[PDB]
RNA sequence: CAUCUAUAAUUUUGAAUAAAAAUUGUGCCGUUGCUAUGGC
């Protein structure tokens, strides 16, 4: 069992990283795991995409500590250079946070999501 | 005098040189060849030199060039006629000149001749932009600074020989003249989002269409400098674009996963999409490893009336035929899995049972996306390439239900951005070029730094058929 | 100023589809995502460059 | 800029009444209402037909203009 | 880390003094 | 685009400089031979 904690298969991982490009043209999603921290600080992160090729897990895994301590769930990509790609940058992000906003069309997708990340968790 | 008799002498050349030939080709097949003619005019799938290759001996080339980040190049190859016999080039001073033009996101767009199998391709002119086309208002419709100023992207040289059209991140289309490469006009795209993505001529003839990020296409007219026309539909960005001689266009969207087939006769368009099931794959495979999800299709190659290729970014190329919605033949890992990451950098811990343990084993495996994928045009054989430095060059089945590896070559290093392909000999003999502008990272975004080796330029890799 | 797919539609109470609420964008003879700017801005820029040329 | 496209559809020959039925669809981009007449110019000159043989009618600008 | 890597702490004091550099 | 001309090739005269007809792979550094290859 290593520290690389949920992290899913090819088809899930897919379906998030969709929903990651239409937050992120929704303005729905935010960059960076200083940022992802500071959300997290502010309780409107929903939920937390991180990666696992990071120069080291170490500095994406103090993120999953404030994630049990404020019920906000959180999983793992296998590439960062592809969750920089749903990003939608030149450069590779390696930890991305769903927000909260009550007035978005997307809402019921997020809130599938959240079933389908409950139920992996 | 009259143009009939000129007409009938042209032809009288003609037939002379097929008979000639055809009794060169002896130390019915006249009208084979005339035939031949016709079906370049209009047919399916008719070149099929998928046997007569040498692959083994295709001599490799690598040209580094001193600008950085190569997007795009097009090669220029004059065609004799078949309804009029002069040229397909203007000038009497070319003469069936082999030109290539490459873009760079240095703002560089440069000329090479490349009439030569054996030499090297010679730097003939350039042009370069800068941060002194940077416009004034930069709020309103009017983006006509005569050079780019933010991230050329994308070129596409007009098949009469007399122009060259250049897009980019200034969402701007600049068409210059091919000699001087001054610019003989610019059309503004009045959009905030409409940024240029990948172009496409129509097969002799000016009708550009121009795959565009703001989720539209347009096409447009040359000789007349305007926009023809704007199709929607994209639920994605229009990321990649393919076209041939009549008025269909193929256009693939990343993260929507989607072939558009755009009919121009009616307006109108086609979809397809994949839909590879992991866990049905698995079953049947235990019914018979790793099974990697689709997560965008990158490149298309329409490589006939009815059929048209797509490299995908999880490893799949998929063959498409225009009788079925599903793939026709659809490929597992072309480019291989993408080298595992080391144990040290993955954990930053001396343990080095947890650092392999960090490593996972198969959970952080990826494939190569195929980056870059060319057909040659009614050809049986079509090349894909990675930034695994390895050139894989296919043949399609005679039935069109699968395709086969013809083979590899590893003159290239890194990402390979553009490939085109240069047929010159005679009616027997075909000598074919290769040449891949290759940089080291991706057209769009960076995403990546660090591949060995890795060069700013072309690699030619010149081959023989025989058979 | 926006049209659905490419129709424009002036509508509040459309009642649109899946595919027509991803294709929702401005109109293209709209001044904010096309064509010239309206009326009034173009008189004012007529008053302001006839002030500035006095 | 501006582009008068002058496309056909449903194309049918009437050789009974000898001559060619077909739904006319414009497409004027910055443009407004081009007049009949080029417009049977211009299909004179694409089917290599005479104006006077070329007859248009019945013509209707979608919801906006341009088409 | 449960043993951390002076080489990453190196590497980053390096990156650090590049900066430094740069200045 | 054609012509014209500049640069680069033959011809003739002069041992030769000379005279004219007339004609028609790098932004930066590096390994490295007679081009290939590193890293920024």
């Amino acid at each position: 069992n290593p520290k690389a904690f949920p992290l899913a298969d090819a088809a899930l991982t897919q379906q998030i990283l969709d929903v990651v490009q239409q937050a992120a043209n929704l303005r729905q999603l935010k960059k960076g795991a200083n940022e992802a921290t500071k959300t997290l600080n502010r309780g409107i992160s929903e939920f937390i995409i991180m990666a696992a090729d990071c120069e080291p897990i170490e500095i994406l895994l103090h993120l999953p500590l404030l994630c049990e301590d404020k019920n906000v769930p959180y999983v793992f990509v296998p590439s960062r250079v592809a969750l920089g790609r749903a990003c939608g940058v030149s450069r590779p992000v390696i930890a991305a946070s769903i927000t909260t906003n009550d007035a978005s069309a997307i809402k019921t997708q997020i809130y599938a999501v959240k079933d389908k990340i409950e139920t992996l968790l | 005098e009259n143009p009939a008799d000129k007409r009938r002498r042209l032809a009288k050349q003609y037939l002379e040189n097929l008979k000639s030939e055809a009794n060169d080709i002896l130390t019915d097949i006249i009208a084979s060849r005339l035939k031949e003619d016709v079906a370049e005019q209009q047919g399916r799938v008719f070149r099929y030199f998928g046997d007569k290759l040498l692959i083994s001996e295709a001599k490799q080339s690598f040209t580094r060039v001193g600008e950085n980040n190569l997007t795009c190049i097009s090669c220029f190859q004059p065609v004799l006629n078949k309804y009029t016999f002069e040229e397909s080039s203007n000038g009497d001073k070319n003469k069936g000149r082999l030109f290539a033009y490459t873009v760079s996101k240095d703002l560089q767009l440069t000329k090479y001749d490349i009439t030569d199998f054996s030499k090297r391709p010679k730097k003939l002119k350039y042009a370069k932009g800068g941060a002194k086309y940077i416009p004034t208002s930069k709020h309103e419709y009017e983006n006509t600074t005569e050079g780019h100023y933010d991230e050329i992207l994308t070129v596409a040289a007009s098949p009469d020989g007399k122009y060259v059209v250049t897009g980019g991140r200034d969402r701007k289309l600049i068409v210059w003249s091919t000699e001087s490469l001054s610019p003989v006009k610019v059309i503004p795209t009045k959009d905030r989002r409409g940024e240029v993505l990948s172009l496409a001529f129509r097969k002799n003839s000016d009708q550009l269409y121009a795959s565009c990020a703001d989720f539209k296409i347009r096409t447009y007219s040359i000789n007349q400098f305007s926009q023809l026309e704007i199709l929607y539909g994209h639920h994605d960005i229009v990321e990649d674009i393919s076209a041939l001689a009549m008025e269909r266009c193929v256009t693939v969207g990343a993260r929507d996963r989607t072939a558009m087939l755009w009919k121009i006769p009616d307006e109108t368009r086609l979809t397809f999409r994949g839909g590879d099931e992991p866990q049905k794959l698995l079953r049947r495979w235990m019914k018979e490893p790793l099974f990697f999800c689709e997560g965008s299709i990158d490149v298309v190659s329409m490589v006939d009336d009815f059929h048209f290729i797509t490299g995908s970014d999880n490893g799949n190329i998929c063959l498409w035929s225009l009788a079925k919605k599903k793939p026709i033949f659809t490929e597992r890992i072309a480019h291989g899995i993408l080298p595992e990451p080391s144990f040290n950098d993955i954990s930053g811990e001396t343990d080095e049972e947890l650092r392999k343990r960090q490593l996972q084993g198969k959970k952080l495996l990826q494939p190569f996306w195929i980056t870059s994928l060319y057909a040659i045009p009614y050809s049986n054989v079509f090349i894909s390439g990675s930034w695994s430095g390895s050139l894989k060059v296919w043949k399609i089945s005679d039935n069109l239900r699968s395709f086969e590896l013809l083979g590899e070559l590893s003159g290239a290093k890194g990402v390979v951005t553009k490939i085109q392909v240069v047929e010159s000999g005679k009616h027997g003999k075909e000598k074919f070029r290769i040449l891949a502008s290759i940089a080291k990272e991706h057209r769009l975004g960076r995403w990546i730094a660090n591949v060995s080796g890795a060069r700013n330029g072309i690699y030619s890799a010149v081959i023989d058929q025989t058979g | 100023h926006i049209a659905v797919g490419k129709q424009i539609v002036n509508i509040p109470s459309f009642m649109v589809r899946l595919d027509s609420e991803k294709h929702i964008d401005f109109a293209p003879t709209s001044p904010f995502g096309g064509a010239r700017p309206g009326r009034v801005a173009r008189r004012n820029a007529a008053r302001k460059a006839e002030a500035s040329g006095e | 800029s501006d582009a008068v496209t002058i496309r056909t559809r449903k194309v049918i020959s009437n050789p009974l009444l000898a001559r060619k039925q077909f739904v006319v669809d414009v497409l004027h981009p910055n443009r407004a209402n081009v007049s009949k007449d080029e417009l049977r110019e211009k299909l004179a000159e694409v089917y290599k037909a005479e104006k006077d043989a070329v007859s248009v009618f019945g013509f209707r600008t979608q919801f906006g203009g341009g088409k | 880390s449960e043993e951390p890597s002076n080489v990453f702490g190196s590497v980053l004091k390096k990156q650090v003094e590049q900066r430094l550099e740069f200045y």
